[PDB]
């Protein structure tokens, strides 16, 4: 399943995920491709952060659905 | 062509209403706000002036 | 009706989805979404993110969505408890408008208030009397409460 990550520069990161993944692994996903540290990713989907411990399927992530990517800066 | 108000389609054979700025929408949509009010939903040109 | 106008506006949202917002049902109740808005750029509110609840009326479009923050926010618009007082959720409201509209104009409101019509006195005296006063605060509190 492919989602689509939006960052604040517009640039929209394609990933290739499943229902049951994690929001880590999708962050996980995110380091691997753009670089970023988990712990500086926000996730937004729906007006919703994006828990670590919940899943791609319990927020209704679904196929070309977009997430959001904002980035903490800690 | 797609009504403002309900984003759906206007299509050949519904009942439209073209406002006298040059708005279409569906008439049963745009009745519902010009019961309201006496603007258009698009430009907010007054339908009486 | 409402429900339908929802879902195109949902569908579209999909889409095509803006950056700097996001939005969406909190459940499977349509009527009731949540949005975040990204602090608007050139603004004290950037790198936050801000949390909205969406209320859509029975009779929307032709009734405005109750759009609230629930991030707090310094903003002469905005009190806590997160009411707006931005003309197009009340007397400029028209059914042509659609929640990303608003959700821009909410942004709009956050880059360019209006201290002139303010919903939080205290915060208007200061945005034009001081504004590196409110800007500093309006920093200050994104970072402690959008970030
Ligand atoms: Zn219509
Ligand atoms: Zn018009």
């Amino acid at each position: 399943m492919q989602i689509f990550v939006k960052t604040l520069t517009g640039k929209t990161i394609t990933l290739e995920v499943e229902p049951s993944d994690t929001i880590e692994n999708v962050k996980a996903k995110i380091q691997d491709k753009e670089g970023i540290p988990p712990d500086q990713q926000r996730l937004i989907f729906a007006g919703k952060q994006l828990e670590d411990g919940r899943t791609l399927s319990d927020y209704n992530i679904q196929k070309e659905s977009t997430l959001h990517l904002v980035l903490r800066l800690r | 062509e797609k009504c403002t108000i309900c984003l759906s389609m206007l299509e050949d054979g519904e009942d439209v209403r073209r406002l006298p700025c040059a708005h279409l929408f569906h008439q049963l949509c745009v009745d519902q706000w010009l019961a309201m009010s006496k603007k258009c939903p698009i430009c907010r040109v007054d339908i009486e002036t | 009706m409402a429900l339908k106008r929802i879902h195109k506006e949902l569908n579209d949202l999909a889409r095509d989805p803006p950056a700097q917002s996001s939005a969406g049902p909190v459940g499977d109740d349509m009527f009731h979404w949540q949005a975040t808005i990204m602090g608007p750029n050139d603004s004290p509110y950037q790198g936050g993110v801000f949390f909205l609840t969406i209320h859509f009326p029975t009779d929307y479009p032709f009734k405005p969505p109750k759009v609230a923050f629930t991030t707090r926010i310094y903003h002469p618009n905005i009190n806590s408890n997160g009411s707006i007082k931005l003309d197009i959720l009340r007397s400029q409201w028209s059914p042509a408008l659609t929640i990303s509209k608003v959700l821009l104009s909410i942004s709009s409101l956050l880059s360019d208030p209006n201290p002139d019509d303010p919903l939080v006195p205290e915060i208007a005296r200061i945005y034009k009397t001081d504004r590196e006063k409110y800007n500093r605060i309006a920093r200050e509190w994104t970072q402690k409460y959008a970030m």
